[PDB]
């Protein structure tokens, strides 16, 4: 998982 | 031959957009770096960290932003200096995302295959933009502020004084080709839409945007070096390169890894590099 990266995306 | 038509005003206002979005995106672009470096600017003149002495020095000196007086610091010289450097790539991270998203087509990516491609371009870019920040004496540090050298960097115990020295290795090589701030923006946004980074599922989309950028390259290669002919070839390679140091790297961290404890990646940094390769 890459979590804080796909928040950054969003 | 070449021609001004509908197709080259696209790539160049293409180029534009990336150039205008890369000059937002990243606080210290090549000209102001290599302005610096030269004195060749007011603004400052970094305060120079050649030796223990000097780095003591710097420190009470130089206003690094990621330092409070005070968290708790490692009181090792090697180890609070992974540690700027660690937040400094933790703000990398964030600085390309948000660049990434500039790139005509990269939001309407599929989600997943977006973060693919930042998972594993992001470390090349880190690398390519560093090598802006350096000469063969030394890398600006603390957005200009300060400046350490190559040996000192080098003279760090070991396995520290090995981090540096093959971006330094690679800087000297890529900055003899004389990219500027125009040339780079492009080639990064290559870089992040490179279409065979594993693990992507939609690629298709992907290799189309790359191929555009790739065009807009090679027009901007063209148009902006009259004395080089084979720069674009030499520059793709240098992505080559590239994946060899970010390997390197990896190799060297997990050193850290079973040896220095206390020590621990950020997380981002820890999503990154887990199943990188
Ligand atoms: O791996 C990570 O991302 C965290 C760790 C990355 C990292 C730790 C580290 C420790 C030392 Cl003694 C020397 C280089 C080191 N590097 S680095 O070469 O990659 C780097 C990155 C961004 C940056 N801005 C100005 S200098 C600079 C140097």
């Amino acid at each position: 998982r890459h979590k804080i990266l796909h928040r950054l995306l969003q | 031959h070449m021609q001004l038509n509908p197709e080259s005003a696209d790539l160049r206002a293409l180029a534009k957009h990336l150039y205008d979005s890369y000059i937002k995106s990243f606080p210290l672009t090549k000209a102001k770096a290599r302005a610096i470096l030269t004195g060749k600017t007011t603004d400052k003149s970094p305060f120079v960290i050649y030796d223990m002495n000097s780095l003591m020095m710097g420190e009470d000196k130089i206003k690094f932003k990621h330092i409070t007086p005070l968290q708790e610091q490692s009181k090792e010289v090697a180890i609070r200096i992974f540690q700027g450097c660690q937040f400094r790539s933790v703000e990398a991270v964030q600085e390309i995302t948000e660049y990434a998203k500039s790139i005509p087509g990269f939001v309407n990516l599929d989600l997943n295959d977006q973060v693919t491609l930042l998972k594993y371009g992001v470390h090349e870019i880190i690398y390519t933009m560093l090598a802006s920040l350096m000469n063969k004496d030394g890398v600006l540090i603390s957005e200009g502020q300060g400046f350490m050298t190559r040996e000192f960097l080098k003279s760090l115990r070991k396995p520290f004084g090995d981090f540096m020295e093959p971006k330094f290795e690679f800087a000297v090589k890529f900055n003899a080709l004389e990219l500027d701030d125009s040339d780079l923006a492009i080639f990064i946004a290559v870089i992040i839409l490179s279409g065979d980074r594993p693990g992507l599922l939609n690629v298709k989309p992907i290799e189309d945007i790359q191929d555009n950028l790739l065009q807009a390259l090679e027009l901007q290669l063209k148009l902006n070096h009259p004395e080089s002919s084979q720069l674009f070839a030499k520059l793709l390679q240098k992505m080559t390169d590239l994946r060899q140091i970010v390997t390197e790297h990896v190799q060297l961290l997990q050193v850290i890894k079973k040896t220095e404890t206390d020590m621990s990646l950020h997380p981002l940094l820890q999503e990154i590099y887990k199943d990188l390769y």
